[PDB]
């Protein structure tokens, strides 16, 4: 029973090998107080982590140490590691092999130093970082297809056929989950509300969590909700106010399907995944279209499966069956697959024991994965 | 009353009484090792041996007629064998007058419920309930009285002219009553046993443009639901969308038809097994005691060594269980002879007689051996039968000196891989193994089970890497050997003369096979090669 | 008498507060079922329309193929 | 008096939301019955056009 702990920027999720459900999951916020201490004897904590920190955002500043699949400001991410191991999952690492997760190709130096930091101080027995998509594939029991996890920090595609991780068509994209929230900030300024600070900026992803459904034929649905007041929806902040969101409701997620709104000049996800399809052989396209699997988070938006099916079948020749696999086990499929992989006995020989690292130097992760 | 083992004519009442004497001296538990099953003609031996031991009470047997019905299973060869292990212990205090005897079953064959072999037949109880005799209980149980209607039963032959419970249903019902059962629990047992059949009618369809499974055949699901009381709609729903927790338990969802067909069978198997063990608890209840009983001499009955045609997973499991006890025997006799020869110390040949078996124990169990490969293979995506054997050949051929391949097994269907045990080279074909061991213990239905009749909640309230029969089995066998690790052994065997049942006269074809299988020849091998 | 009158009106306010809280939670559950049902009917309406348009296209493909086959 | 009006308003809004839920669930229950029938007719048409195109070739 080793361990499995996701790295992804949004929600550091911790659990045990084999178990079908992460034992503890919490947002990866790291907080610091932004005002002087006034009631002597508080015994203030000098930093806060996770849902404890999220509890009292009122006097807190929020640093996400994980942006775009790059681990920045390593001090706080180490703090998150420390809080995870001891408080959430509650075992010393000294007696548990550990496995982490990592987006396709983020930088070179990232793993090459992260293995060191988590392998020298925490003194873990053994570790092996596994690229996200291949793990996602295992999680669904399909050993052939294209993965689109789009974990909040980064979105990417891989072609995987008959269990081969065909590298060169890996098509990464930085259309992250958080940036939908950030754009929603700018679109919500227009209806007259304002969300300047950081705490409210955290709230808005919550308000995004429920009220963002992507709709087919964006033009017609847009003019539809413009003409009729049918879908005018309401919601309340933990303030007392109630906020009325109009067509922003379905103008949020469509930044995914076209980035012209956010500005980035890189085609929407459907065109990228079709691209990565068309950058393989003329025989692998027979099956690839059939096993398309969503994964990660940021795809729990209702409808996105169907809209995706429409766009692809329009793009691909209308002689293939594009039936896409979108189980509702999403947002965790990363972790399920990770646990299953840690459960494979043949997998035991793979990862790196302390001896190899000590006698070989840090590069062992890249050299042996 | 003395004559330890080589001072009296050969006789086992002697050795059992010597065990009594050991109890008097060492004050420590003893274990009776009965080889062979009722299929070996044994049943009439410990039924007398136990009374013998009690001499220096009749409630012990009364359990047998009923517990047989859920435990006797007719096989391909040597039919009508109780395939479940029932370790049986009789407690003595420091005094020596019998205070009580509690009974605990070990390593029940949990996979016999579904995917039985076509040639063989299921548990006797199923066909007991089948026969129209006592049709009022069938009226309670809503069964149509036709074996081939249902999926689980239709695998069986259900026509065994040698022995059917048609008469035996009266005796089993009578015992099952007079063992102190209220009528409510009495007919509830029938209710659960029937429902375990009754799932077999469940039928599912593949959802459009999607993956999960919708329920088909509402009426049989509803009859089941009434039979266990719980609502049909929520049951089918908990089938189509099980709940999996998170850091806060949102109602997570996901299934596939194949997974569902596997899982419902898993649930049936688990509920039946736990039902059986609870009946064991009730048998303890009607036999309860309150005297100071602490020192017991235990008789355990185990399935015999199995070698015959067309042997799947089940045979591998049973054989492994049977031979581990021989590992225990070899180590034990080695210990005693070790100290004895030590008193005459000159030089020992080769310590730890147990190595002879360890050489194959590692192959069956030790990580990434054989049993581990099935555990890994069910987990791995797209379980396909042939890939299993491909992996085995890749991993343990030549690398393992006990994993080889047979050739042209004359008339019996082609086995794939073979092992060289001491008792007999074994041949298996691994068809259906991936199906056999996959069994996901769905939670949501388990939690749904609490709001029904007293039995099912009572059974399933008391009590994860997707437990599969292999792991549960290994753990339980380790439990058993632990209980024997904390005891001392002695050995009682049984011999069958012939199928024609002619007493007094030998018939060589059979006895040679049983003697070789039983491992008495292996003990003679140990003595022969050694001091 | 004034204390007795106050205590009876306070108990009436607590009873109305309990009833209001119960009504507010059932209002919230009715609203949640309504928004989920509205979303699911709108999503399924898009899917059935897509399948119906593909059926019309499949009928046109069949009709031209049979004409050319003849 | 304010809580008396609020209780009557809350029960009114409950029935309006539950009526809206009932209408949407009743319509989607009929739509769930229809969608598989139209998909089966599509699968029949797809099988027919595929064999007609093959026979044409
Ligand atoms: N109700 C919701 N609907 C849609 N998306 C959501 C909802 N709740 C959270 N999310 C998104 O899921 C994201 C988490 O995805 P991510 O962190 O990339 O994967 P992981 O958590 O496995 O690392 C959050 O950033 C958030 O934007
Ligand atoms: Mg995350």
């Amino acid at each position: 029973t080793a361990l499995v702990c996701d790295n992804g920027s949004g929600l550091v999720k911790a659990g045990f090998a084999g178990d079908d459900a992460p034992r503890a999951v919490f947002p990866s916020i790291v907080g610091r107080p932004r005002h002087q201490g006034v009631m002597v004897g508080m015994g203030q904590k000098d930093s806060y982590v996770g849902d404890e920190a999220q509890s009292k955002r009122g006097i807190l500043t929020l640093k996400y140490p994980i942006e775009h699949g790059i681990i920045t400001n390593w001090d706080d991410m180490e703090k998150i590691w420390h809080h995870t191991f001891y408080n959430e999952l509650r075992v010393a690492p000294e007696e548990h092999p550990t496995l982490l997760t990592e987006a396709p190709l983020n930088p070179k130096a990232n793993r090459e130093k992260m293995t060191q930091i988590m392998f020298e101080t925490f003194n873990v027995p053994a570790m092996y970082v596994a690229i996200q998509a291949v793990l996602s594939l295992y999680a669904s029991g399909r050993t052939t297809g294209i993965v689109l996890d789009s974990g909040d920090g980064v979105t990417h595609n891989v072609p995987i056929y008959e269990g081969y991780a065909l590298p060169h068509a890996i098509m990464r994209l930085d259309l992250a989950g958080r940036d939908l929230t950030d754009y929603l900030m700018k679109i919500l300024t227009e209806r007259g509300y304002s969300f300047v600070t950081t705490a409210e900026r955290e709230i808005v992803r919550d308000i995004k969590e429920k009220l963002c459904y992507v709709a087919l034929d964006f033009e017609n649905e847009m003019a539809t909700a413009a003409s009729s007041s049918s879908l005018e929806k309401s919601y309340e902040l933990p303030d007392g106010q109630v906020i009325t969101i109009g067509n922003e409701r379905f103008r949020c997620p469509e930044t995914l399907f076209q980035p012209s709104f956010i500005g980035m000049e890189s085609a929407g996800i459907h065109e990228t995944t079709y691209n990565s399809i068309m950058k393989c052989d003329i025989d692998i396209r027979k099956d690839l279209y059939a096993n398309n699997v969503m994964s990660g988070g940021t795809t729990m938006y209702p409808g996105i499966a169907d809209r995706m099916q429409k766009e692809i079948t329009a793009l691909a020749p209308s002689t293939m069956k594009i039936k896409i696999i979108a189980p509702p086990e999403r947002k965790y499929s990363v972790w399920i697959g990770g646990s299953i992989l840690a459960s494979l006995s043949t997998f035991q020989q793979m990862w790196i024991t302390k001896q190899e690292y000590d006698e070989a130097g840090p590069s062992i992760v890249h050299r042996k994965c | 009353r003395g004559k330890k083992r080589s001072e009296a004519p050969p006789h086992i009442f002697s050795i059992s009484d010597n065990a009594y004497q050991y109890m008097l001296t060492d004050r420590e538990n003893q274990s009776i090792l009965i080889t062979g099953e009722s299929g070996a003609g044994k049943t009439v031996n410990t039924k007398r041996v136990i009374q013998y031991f009690a001499v220096i009470e009749d409630q012990i047997i009364q359990a047998n007629p009923a517990l047989e019905a859920f435990g006797n299973a007719k096989t391909v060869r040597n039919d009508n064998s109780s395939r479940f292990g029932k370790f049986i212990r009789i407690h003595f205090g420091a005094t020596g007058k019998l205070a009580s005897a509690d009974i605990e079953t070990y390593l029940l064959e949990k996979s016999r419920v579904i995917f039985q072999l076509k040639a063989e037949r299921d548990y006797h109880i199923f066909y007991q309930i089948l026969s129209n005799k006592k049709p009022e209980l069938l009226d309670m149980l809503l069964i149509t009285n036709n074996p081939y209607d249902y999926a689980f039963i239709s695998q069986g032959e259900t026509t065994v002219a040698s022995i059917d419970d048609a008469e035996e249903l009266m005796a089993t019902d009578n015992a099952f009553d007079v063992l102190g059962f209220t009528t409510e629990e009495k007919n509830s047992m029938y209710k659960l046993t029937g429902a375990i059949m009754h799932f077999g009618n469940m039928k599912f369809k593949l959802k459009q443009r999607e993956e999960q499974a919708e329920p088909d055949g509402t009426e049989e699901a509803d009859k089941s639901a009434y039979l266990m009381g719980l609502n049909s709609a929520d049951l089918l729903k908990g089938l189509c969308h099980p709940r999996v927790k998170v850091g806060n338990e949102y109602v997570t969802k996901g299934q596939n038809v194949q997974q569902v067909v596997y899982a419902k069978g898993a649930l049936a198997k688990a509920v039946y097994e736990r039902m059986f063990n609870w009946m064991v608890t009730r048998i303890n209840a009607t036999l309860e005691t309150k005297q100071p009983r602490q020192y017991f001499i235990g008789v355990l009955d185990i399935a015999g060594f199995e070698i015959f045609d067309f042997n799947s997973f089940e045979q591998l499991c049973i054989n492994f269980t049977n031979e581990k006890l021989q590992q225990f025997f070899n180590h034990h006799m080695f210990v005693l002879e070790q100290e004895e020869y030590k008193k005459e110390g000159i030089e020992w040949e080769f310590i730890d007689f147990g190595m002879d078996l360890q050489a194959c124990i590692d192959l069956i169990e030790k990580p990434m051996g054989i049993m581990s490969i099935l555990e890994e293979e069910c987990m791995f995506p797209k379980a396909t039968d042939m890939t299993f054997k491909a992996k085995l050949f890749d991993n343990h051929l030549g690398k393992s000196s006990n994993f080889q391949k047979p050739r042209n097994i004359k008339g019996k269907p082609e086995a794939h891989f073979s092992l060289i045990h001491y008792a007999g080279t074994v041949d298996y074909n691994i068809i259906g193994w991936l199906q056999k061991n996959k069994d996901p213990l769905n939670e949501t239905v388990v939690d749904l089970y609490k709001k029904s009749s007293l039995k099912m909640l009572s059974s399933l309230f008391a009590n994860s890497s997707f437990q599969t029969v292999s792991a549960l089995h290994r753990e339980n066998l380790n439990k058993l050997m632990t209980n024997l690790r904390s005891t001392h052994p002695h050995f009682v065997r049984c011999i069958i003369p012939n199928e024609t049942k002619s007493p007094g006269v030998i018939d060589n074809p059979l006895v040679m096979h049983q003697l070789r299988c039983n491992g008495v020849l292996e003990g003679i091998r140990i003595c022969r090669k050694g001091f | 008498s004034l204390q007795k009158k106050l205590k009876g009106t306070e108990d009436e306010l607590d009873k109305y507060s309990e009833a209001l809280k119960d009504a507010q939670e059932k209002l919230e559950l009715a609203e949640k079922k309504a928004t989920d049902a509205e979303a699911d009917v709108a999503s399924l309406n898009r899917r059935i329309q897509l399948v119906e348009e593909e059926l019309d296209r499949a009928q046109e493909r069949l009709a031209t193929a049979l004409q050319k086959l003849e």
